[PDB]
RNA sequence: UACCUGGUUGAUCCUGCCAGUAGCAUAUGCUUGUCUCAAAGAUUAAGCCAUGCAUGUCUAAGUACGCACGGCCGGUACAGUGAAACUGCGAAUGGCUCAUUAAAUCAGUUAUGGUUCCUUUGGUCGCUCGUACUUGGAUAACUGUGGUAAUUCUAGAGCUAAUACAUGCCGACGGGCGCUGACCCCCUUCGCGGGGGGGAUGCGUGCAUUUAUCAGUGGUGACUCUAGAUAACCUCGGGCCGAUCGCACGCCCCCCGUGGCGGCGACGACCCAUUCGAACGUCUGCCCUAUCAACUUUCGAUGGUAGUCGCCGUGCCUACCAUGGUGACCACGGGUGACGGGGAAUCAGGGUUCGAUUCCGGAGAGGGAGCCUGAGAAACGGCUACCACAUCCAAGGAAGGCAGCAGGCGCGCAAAUU
RNA sequence: UAAAGUUGCUGCAGUUAAAAAGCUCGUAGUUGGAUCUCUCUCGGCCGAAGCGUUUACUUUGAAAAAAUUAGAGUGUUCAAAGCAGGCCCGAGCCGCCUGGAUACCGCAGCUAGGAAUAAUGGAAUAGGACCGCGGUUCUAUUUUGUUG
RNA sequence: CGCUACUACCGAUUGGAUGGUUUAGUGAGGCCCUCGGAUCGGCCCCGCCGGGGUCGGCCCACGGCCCUGGCGGAGCGCUGA
């Protein structure tokens, strides 16, 4: 129902919904098996993810990715684009000649999981690589922490 | 010729780029492979590697498996009904992954009724040949009769399913790329799936 | 490029052929073989300028054609054919056999040994996987592949090959307290025993090494083969044990040798 | 070697430049006795080229009835050397130049759990239950007849080979295992019924390929990994499962045969592993310019879903959707007498300038574009067109690419032997 | 290129020699006052696991093409160079000994200690820490010699 | 203000010029798909030359059933390239 939105039928590739049982095991609930898998490198599911009924392929946990390469972190930004945000990288850059700093920014655009939510303005996000999953975006949203205004 | 390459595109800021070198053999394109119903024919492409693709221009015939009994059969593929990508595919009749269509059901009738030997797809006048009558009514002994009957408790199909039996054809989703790989394969419709792909077939219309 | 690259230039060749720049512009490119092109010694290398038993070129191809080199026991009539690590060379021609054993400056030495040893070698297990029919299948440093293997041998562990029927005779299990060479690395060609192991997730890991003398260094896990359970190795060491001298104790070593010279 | 000197005033102390001083690299002038090294048509013209050369290859081991030579038997297939030609491989390396190119190239650091891989090395190669003591038709070289002014142009006719092109068995082969299963027994039951076995007859079967389902040997930080099971499929433009060659030749039988067996190699091949790579990705890093402040999105710009194409991941492309994405931390645009680094000159300590140029990457072959073959090329000492030049001609046609080595013209201050 | 402390980060000037906006507000940028002296469990004291509120900094370690530069050895007759060479011979007619080091390699990315300096963090509507005690709902493994 | 010369600026106007973009309209050539079928074969139908078996009336003659080598003519018969 709010799951069926698009053109074709939304569904978990890995799963086999169409199993027949009898009628006293109908009866009781029909709850499909969910898939999720554990990413390594000491990152716990969310429980949103297990216990979810969300459809995304390109989910760290619930998705067909694979999270090898750098570990990274940003602040979140802009929150505008469907499953994807851009989160803001800031550095300094050392100029040898006079023996100091300035101030430099990159800008990321990254994957977010249905499974991550009440992610707001300004709070930290800990994200892993991929493979490319669209034209610019190579990473995929593994941790969400909340700023320092937290009540 | 046809390039999928990656420089003729702009830049993330918006600003174009100038490229540093030409197309390159790696980076081609082929034209789509448009594969219809009907007799079949297909045509191989030598790709990179000197390996093979089989790109079937034509094809009416596939082998489709009903997962719920795990029966899978070689059926003849019938006519295109929907297509979640694009209607002019539907129009043009074009097979491609992912896509709805009609296939015979005459195998999987078969082995129902040769497995659990009940009535299937069959009218209410009760008309039959002896042929049918000795496959469903035949003299089996005590052993073999006590697993049939036992058989027969899980004798059971979904109204949806029945009824496309009796229309005589099956909706099934084609799983494998004809242009890629020369054949179409794929799964009869059931459950959840068969409502949705038949409520987008019914508002279509 | 547009394909496979043929040639070697004198001066990119590696730094441990010890080649001269004014001989020529180019080097012998090394064959595809067991070992990496950048981690081998050419045959050629070896036949003239290590033994000094031909002078050209063309002098090595004229030894090679009258098949008297064997490599593993087996006849190779190729001059660029790469010969690395713990590999045998035999000359039965004039009864000498030799094992490529890197020296502690990291380069491969002229070590002979006896014809009893040169029946056997030690290779590092680099990956094991099921085949087809669940049959297990082991794959060495140097390209062999063996089926049926002890199902104790795992990863980073070391097997003895006899040479002649190319089957695993016994192992050394990576473990703490055993005896390892470096074969890469700023400590390539030091031998010592492993003090313990550090683990990366999702990155390298690295091994600490002490020396009999008491220095301690540390590699990453790809660069450590086993030589010997415990303090004892498995194959005969070169002149050097596998301790690295200081420039300091080296020139001492070298005017206490000069002054006893004469 | 952490360095200064002359010049503005009637005379003085300053600011401040001009000039003076020493390296380095291009040219030029005068001069030049002996020896060791040694750069050298980059700058203007990636302007144009006469001529010659620069890529070809045979072992005992694919094909010899050329006496072209050659030793013996003389039907007693083929002694040996071997031109030519068919077949196989290489020709995608090397060499040259720096025109294009400003997050592009490139450098360090990571990834392919998102791909392909000639060859070398190792592993498999009776694992399939269904004429073979060796099957078929042609083509060169050769012998003869020709056409055109002209080319590394070729046409007809007569012969003959394969590791070229095709086609196809036996054997292992006794069975085993999954389903179908007439019938036959053995227990309990008075009996129905409840059980436990055996079984003829039928279909399928091995590794690769495509789809669906089930259970959970070995491994990773993490698989939708590897391995296992089940139901089928398996492309005529067709996956494998040997109709190939050489050298030494021997043991066995109720035997002299259809005689059976056997050792080293060479070649080939489906699929794994390895080697040489290649190709797409991650993070950081580049010269001037605001008299360039907003740019991108009609013709994809940012993201989502399903597909097509591709060797793979992806707006690479398509359809339907959301309104996104970048920017004073300088986006976008412009210029560069800009290929990038390893490096070079000068230097107390900082720093300034250069790097066309022998090593590592990139690009190009007059400018664009499109392709065949091949493991690998958008190849140019390969092909096909257009654009600009340009050679021979009997006017009908044919043939082109020195930024490869010499050499020639032109250009210039500026650079060597056909 | 140095001289040029005449492009001044080290390290220049701005009353009269060239020079500080007519004055004020103000976003971005830059800068910013004191203060605060390893851990249970599970396994064989160590092993696993969480560490650290995290960084910046410093000191280690690993990976980092050669060639060049710096630099060790070596009578190319010296030197620029090169990676070579040396020793006894009654001749070794199995000739012997020895080198082809090391240092440096910016920034960014890995690794392990330090805890001064400089950023950042917690308990204030207490739905804050620590030790316990009752009530309810949802699923997994094992034990009742096996099987339902 | 009157002499003598140079550089840099405007600006009646249109030339010799090239180079770089694009709007529209054509568009060589390769590649892909759908057609097409000059021509070259193989299989059937006859005929006469030739070799293996067998069957029949049989005595060194001639037919039947298969194979087998060639040759000549049909069928818009079939099929492959
Ligand atoms: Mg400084
Ligand atoms: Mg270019
Ligand atoms: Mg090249
Ligand atoms: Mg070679
Ligand atoms: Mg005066
Ligand atoms: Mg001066
Ligand atoms: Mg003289
Ligand atoms: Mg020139
Ligand atoms: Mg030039
Ligand atoms: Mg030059
Ligand atoms: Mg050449
Ligand atoms: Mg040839
Ligand atoms: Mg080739
Ligand atoms: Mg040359
Ligand atoms: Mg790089
Ligand atoms: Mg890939
Ligand atoms: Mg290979
Ligand atoms: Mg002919
Ligand atoms: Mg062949
Ligand atoms: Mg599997
Ligand atoms: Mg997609
Ligand atoms: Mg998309
Ligand atoms: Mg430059
Ligand atoms: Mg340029
Ligand atoms: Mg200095
Ligand atoms: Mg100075
Ligand atoms: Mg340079
Ligand atoms: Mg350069
Ligand atoms: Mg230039
Ligand atoms: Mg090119
Ligand atoms: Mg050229
Ligand atoms: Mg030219
Ligand atoms: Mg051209
Ligand atoms: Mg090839
Ligand atoms: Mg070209
Ligand atoms: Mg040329
Ligand atoms: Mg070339
Ligand atoms: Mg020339
Ligand atoms: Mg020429
Ligand atoms: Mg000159
Ligand atoms: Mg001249
Ligand atoms: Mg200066
Ligand atoms: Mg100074
Ligand atoms: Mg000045
Ligand atoms: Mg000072
Ligand atoms: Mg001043
Ligand atoms: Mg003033
Ligand atoms: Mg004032
Ligand atoms: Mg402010
Ligand atoms: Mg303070
Ligand atoms: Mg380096
Ligand atoms: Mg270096
Ligand atoms: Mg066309």
């Amino acid at each position: 129902a709010d799951i069926q939105t698009e053109r074709a039928y939304q569904k978990q590739p890995t799963i086999f919904q169409n199993k027949k049982r009898v009628l006293l095991g109908e009866t009781g609930k029909e709850k499909l098996p969910r898939y999720y898998k554990n990413i390594g490198l000491g990152f716990k599911t969310p429980k949103e993810a297990i216990e979810g009924t969300y459809i995304d392929k390109k989910c760290p946990f619930t998705g067909n990715v694979s999270i090898r390469g750098r570990i990274l972190s940003g602040v979140v930004t802009k929150m505008k684009m469907q499953r994807t945000i851009v989160i803001r990288r800031d550095y300094l850059h050392y100029i040898r000649k006079y023996n100091r700093f300035e101030k430099r920014h990159k800008n990321m655009s990254v994957h977010l999981s249905p499974c991550f939510r009440d992610v707001q303005i300004g709070d930290i996000v800990t994200v892993g690589e991929c493979r490319p999953l669209s034209k610019t975006v190579r990473f995929n949203v593994l941790k969400v922490t909340k700023a320092a205004g937290t009540k | 010729g046809i390039s999928r390459d990656n420089w003729h595109k702009r830049r993330k800021t918006g600003g174009k780029r100038k490229p540093y070198h030409k197309k390159r053999k790696y980076e081609l394109g082929r034209p789509a492979a448009n594969t219809k119903i009907g007799p079949r024919r297909i045509h191989t492409v030598r790709v990179r590697g000197g390996n093979k693709k089989y790109r079937a221009l034509r094809l009416d015939v596939g082998n489709f498996s009903w997962g719920s009994e795990c029966c899978t059969r070689k059926t003849r593929i019938i006519d295109v009904v929907y297509n979640a990508s694009n209607n002019e595919l539907v129009r043009t009749k074009t097979l491609v992954k992912n896509c709805i269509v009609l296939i015979d059901s005459t195998p999987y009738r078969q082995w129902y009724e040769s497995h659990y030997a009940l009535p299937l797809g069959r009218k209410k006048g009760a008309k039959l040949t002896p042929e049918e009558e000795e496959i469903l009514n035949k003299k089996r002994s005590k052993k073999i009769q006590k697993k049939y009957d036992e058989r027969k408790k899980n004798a059971k199909i979904s109204s949806l399913l029945e009824e496309q039996f009796q229309q005589g054809k099956l909706l099934a989703c084609i799983a494998s790329r004809p242009g890629q790989c020369g054949r179409a394969d794929g799964y009869v419709l059931e459950g959840k799936e068969l409502e949705f792909y038949l409520r987008k077939i019914k508002a279509r219309k | 490029a547009r394909g496979p690259k043929k040639h070697l230039k004198r001066v990119a060749a590696p730094k441990h052929w010890m080649l001269d720049k004014l001989t020529g512009v180019f080097a012998p490119r090394p064959s595809t073989g067991p070992h990496k092109l950048r981690e081998c010694l050419p045959l050629i290398i070896f036949l003239r300028n290590r033994l000094k038993y031909a002078l050209t070129g063309d002098e090595v191809k004229k030894i090679c054609m009258q098949r008297f080199i064997k490599i593993d026991g087996k006849v190779r009539t190729d001059i660029t054919y790469p010969a690395g690590f713990m590999d045998v060379i035999s000359i039965d021609k004039t009864g000498e056999n030799f094992r490529l054993i890197y020296d502690t400056k990291g380069r491969f030495a002229v070590h002979r040994i006896t014809p009893e040893e040169a029946k056997y070698k030690l290779c590092k297990v680099r990956k094991i996987f099921v085949g087809t029919k669940g049959i297990p299948h082991l794959v060495t440093h140097d390209a062999r592949t063996i089926r049926y293997p002890d199902p104790l041998i795992k990863v980073n562990d070391t097997i003895q090959i006899d040479l002649e029927t190319g089957k695993i005779t016994d192992f050394i299990k990576f473990d703490t307290g055993n005896l390892c060479m470096v074969t890469g690395g700023a400590n390539l060609g030091r031998i010592g025993v492993i003090t313990n192991r550090e683990r990366h997730p999702g990155s390298f890991d690295v091994v600490h090494v002490k020396d009999a003398n008491g220095n301690s260094f540390a590699t990453r896990l790809s660069n450590i083969f086993v030589i010997g359970k415990g303090n004892k190795p498995w194959i005969s060491l070169p002149r050097g044990k596998g301790i690295r001298l200081t420039i300091a104790e080296e020139r001492d070593k070298r005017l206490a040798a000069k002054q006893s010279s004469g």
